[PDB]
């Protein structure tokens, strides 16, 4: 599941406008990065495109960790 | 195709509705907000806690009133000063994550019943018509269709009573309503309806009034499928 965090990390600093995956560590929660409600909406619209998946909005506050959020979509 | 208000919000969407006219409404919540100012002031809070009626309802002590029921998640309370101090000790003692708002009464409550003859000397039977716009109510969670029954005791009673706004958020998604945009300065309740549908809008944002915002929303509105009448912003110009 590294690609899956590794895509995971890029979309998310994409999102945030960040350099890139290793910009947001994987240890960081998303609260703590600077993500708000709509952005989380956004990210979260961002990973249901990139896996095709069923990703509730809500996500963000059940796995804060993304390597919590990687291994859910791994599932 | 359909509006929806929250406690004062309900207001606009009355002088919205096309039930009221613009000068009813417009004195009909100045004498409201006066009447509230002149008693209510100095006397409770609120507090909110990001958990569903059964969870606070559980704990609540005596002397708090739930305020309004905002989802599966978000459930706001309205009480005495103190009596919400000891219920926001209680809950900090557990550890559920809580917040308390700078307002000086309570809401939705037993206070509300203090002065419910002044406001009906204030103004009473307004000369509400059937609303152009079909207006779904959140004090009886069902559509208004006739003239009259938005009277100053109806106002009253949306003061009183309680909001069961994720009820009727989740009805509304029954009844095919899918694009719900958010007519505030500050987003102001985009996530509870994320959390439930996540597909909502803020018009503007805190320390973000300029025209930039406002042109995004709008943006954002258009990339969902809705037509917007853009040329009205831009003018004619020469041949490029």
């Amino acid at each position: 599941a590294a690609a899956l965090l590794d895509l995971v990390r890029r979309h998310a600093a994409e999102v945030l406008g960040h350099s890139g995956a290793e910009s947001v560590h994987s240890g960081r929660t998303f609260k703590d990065a600077g993500f708000d409600s709509l952005t989380a909406v956004e990210l979260r619209n961002r990973l249901a495109a990139a896996t095709g998946l069923t990703l509730s909005p809500a996500m963000i506050f059940d796995y804060p960790k993304p390597p919590a959020l990687a291994d859910h979509l791994r599932a | 195709d359909a509006v929806v208000g929250h406690s004062q919000g309900e207001i606009a969407a009355a002088c919205v509705s096309g039930a009221l006219s613009l000068e009813d409404a417009a004195k009909v919540v100045a004498l409201r907000s006066q009447a509230i100012a002149a008693e209510l002031s100095g006397r409770g809070g609120m507090a909110s806690v990001a958990l569903g009626e059964d969870d606070v309802v559980s704990r609540l002590v005596d002397g708090v009133e739930v305020a309004a029921v905002n989802g599966p998640s978000s459930v706001v309370i309205a009480g005495d000063a103190h009596a919400l101090d000891a219920t926001l000790e209680i809950l900090s003692g557990e550890g559920i994550r809580v917040r308390r708002v700078a307002v000086d009464y309570a809401s939705h409550t037993r206070h509300v019943e203090d002065i419910r003859d002044t406001l009906a000397e204030t103004l009473a039977g307004i000369s509400a018509q059937a609303p152009a716009v079909p207006f779904y109510s959140t004090v009886t969670s069902e559509w208004v269709r006739d003239a009259g029954v938005l009277d100053g005791g109806y106002w009253y009673r949306n003061l009183r009573n309680q909001v069961r706004f994720g009820a009727a958020a989740t009805a509304l998604l029954e009844q095919g309503h899918t694009v719900f945009v958010e007519v505030s300065a500050h987003p102001v309740t985009v996530q509870p309806l994320s959390e439930l549908t996540g597909d909502a809008i803020g018009t503007l944002r805190r320390e973000d009034g300029g025209l930039r915002r406002l042109l995004a929303s709008m943006g954002e509105l258009f990339v969902r499928g809705i037509d917007v009448d853009w040329t009205a912003m831009v003018p004619a110009a020469g041949w490029v």
